[PDB]
C-alpha cells in the first residue's frame, strides 16, 4: 500500500509545491541555431536533473518499481519540460521564459530551423494558460499528472491509476476552494485536461526536431540527453 | 543507462 | 447556434444520429498478403473512412458553424486521431484484436507485417484494453470522438475575429463535458466518481494525439518508400502535417 | 485541396 493514497488534498497540493524544481539560468552572456539550441539543449540537461529529484517527490512515484520509474520519465520528460517552460512564461505574453536570463520571442525561433513552429504552439499554450488563470496549485497537480498518464498504457496500472485519480480529487478540491460553482468546476477540469493534449503534441514535435538536430551533429548532445530522446525510438 | 543511476543516487 | 442550445439528450441523440457506418476491408483470407498489400487493405480502408469522416464532422454541432478554413483545419489536425478512436471503440470486444473492418480482425502477430506498424497496434491495443478496463459507453464514445474534432487543432490555427472562432468551439467543447457529466450522473456515478471518469476519459486524449503522431510519421514514411498505395486524399491530409 | 471540396459538397 502506497502512503500517497492515504493523503488528503492539502497534503497533496503540499507535498507537490514542496517538490517543485528551481528556476535555473542559462548564460550571462549578453543568435544563430548552433547558439542557440546550444544554450537550450545546455538548460535542459540541467532542469532535467532536477525533473528526476523532483518526480521521486511526487506522491506515489516512489512507488512504483525503478523500472517503471524510468518508463515514464522517459515517455514525459519532454513535456514536463514544456510545460514549466509554459507556466513561467505566462505572464509574459509573447515570450518564452526559458530562464529569466534567456526570454526569447518568436523572431528567434526563425534562426533554428523547424523552431518557430514549435515557439508558436507554445506561445499560444502559453497565452491559453493565461487566459484560464491557471493557479501554481492547479499547475503542479498538471505537471504530475503529466508524469504518471503520458507513459501509463505502454505499459501497479492501478495504482497508477489510482494515485491520477487523487490528483484528480485534488484539482476539483482546489476549484471548490476557489469558490467556482459545481459545473465551472467540471468544465475547468476538463479544458485543463484538454490542454495536455496539446502539450503532448508539442512534445512529440519537439522530439522529431530535437532528433534531426541529433542527426545533424550541430551542437553537442549530453549522455543523459541523448538517452532521454533515445527512448523515443 | 544513466537515468537508472540518477533514479537511486 | 442551435449548436449551444441543445440540451444533454438533445446533444447525446445528435451525435449518435451522426455516427457514420463500419466499412468493409478487400482483404482475402485465400489470397497471400505481403507488406505492401496488408498495409494496403488498411490505407484503402482509411481513405473510404475519411470521406464519411467528413460528412460526420458536418453534423457534430457547432462545427458547421465555423468559417471553411477553420473545418479544414481542424480535420487535417484530427482526422488520424479520430479514424484511431474509431478502430478501438469497434475492437473494445475483441481483446488483443484490432477491428479494422468486420472481415479483417487483426493480432499483434500479423501487424509484424509492416515495417515496425508493431509498436502502434500494441498502443491501439493498450488503449482498446483502457477503454474495457473504464467499460466505456457508446455515448460516452461519440463524445470524445467530437472533442477531438474541436480541440486537436484549436491552438494551432489572424486577428482578434478570428480569435472569435476559437471561443465558439471552447463554448462547444465546454458543452461536450456537461453532456458527459449528465450521462455519468445518470449511470448513477457519485459527484467524484463523475470527476474521476470524465478525467480518466480526457487522459486518454493525450495517448490517442500520441499514437496519431506515431502514425503520422509511420505515413510520411511509407509514402517516401512508394511501395504502399496512397490515395490523393490521404496524401493531402499528410501533407498539413508535414 | 480535395478536403476543402468534399467539406463544400
Ligand atoms: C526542441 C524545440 C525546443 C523545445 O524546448 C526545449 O528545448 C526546452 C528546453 C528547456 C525547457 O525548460 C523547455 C523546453
Ligand atoms: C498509419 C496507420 C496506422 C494504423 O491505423 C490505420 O491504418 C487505420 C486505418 C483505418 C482506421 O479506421 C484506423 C486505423
Amino acid at each position: 500500500n502506497s502512503l500517497a493514497l492515504s493523503l488528503t488534498a492539502d497534503q497533496m497540493v503540499s507535498a507537490l509545491l514542496d517538490a517543485e524544481p528551481p528556476i535555473l539560468y542559462s548564460e550571462y552572456d549578453p543568435f544563430s541555431e548552433a547558439s542557440m539550441m546550444g544554450l537550450l539543449t545546455n538548460l535542459a540537461d540541467r532542469e532535467l536533473v532536477h525533473m528526476i529529484n523532483w518526480a521521486k517527490r511526487v506522491p506515489g512515484f516512489v512507488d512504483l518499481t525503478l523500472h517503471d520509474q524510468v518508463h515514464l520519465l522517459e515517455c514525459a520528460w519532454l513535456e514536463i519540460l514544456m510545460i514549466g517552460l509554459v507556466w513561467r512564461s505566462m505572464e509574459h505574453p509573447g515570450k518564452l521564459l526559458f530562464a529569466p536570463n534567456l526570454l526569447l520571442d518568436r523572431n528567434q525561433g526563425k534562426c533554428v530551423e523547424g523552431m518557430v513552429e514549435i515557439f508558436d504552439m507554445l506561445l499560444a499554450t502559453s497565452s491559453r494558460f493565461r487566459m484560464m488563470n491557471l493557479q501554481g496549485e492547479e499547475f503542479v497537480c498538471l505537471k504530475s499528472i503529466i508524469l504518471l498518464n503520458s507513459g501509463v498504457y505502454t505499459f501497479e496500472k492501478d495504482h497508477i491509476h489510482r494515485v491520477l485519480d487523487k490528483i484528480t480529487d485534488t484539482l476539483i478540491h482546489l476549484m471548490a476552494k476557489a469558490g467556482l460553482t459545481l459545473q465551472q468546476q467540471h468544465q475547468r477540469l476538463a479544458q485543463l485536461l484538454l490542454i495536455l493534449s496539446h502539450i503532448r503534441h508539442m512534445s512529440n514535435k519537439g522530439m522529431e526536431h530535437l532528433y534531426s538536430m541529433k542527426c545533424k551533429n550541430v551542437v553537442p548532445l549530453s549522455d543523459l540527453l541523448l538517452e532521454m530522446l533515445d527512448a523515443h525510438r | 543507462k544513466i537515468l537508472h543511476r540518477l533514479l537511486q543516487e
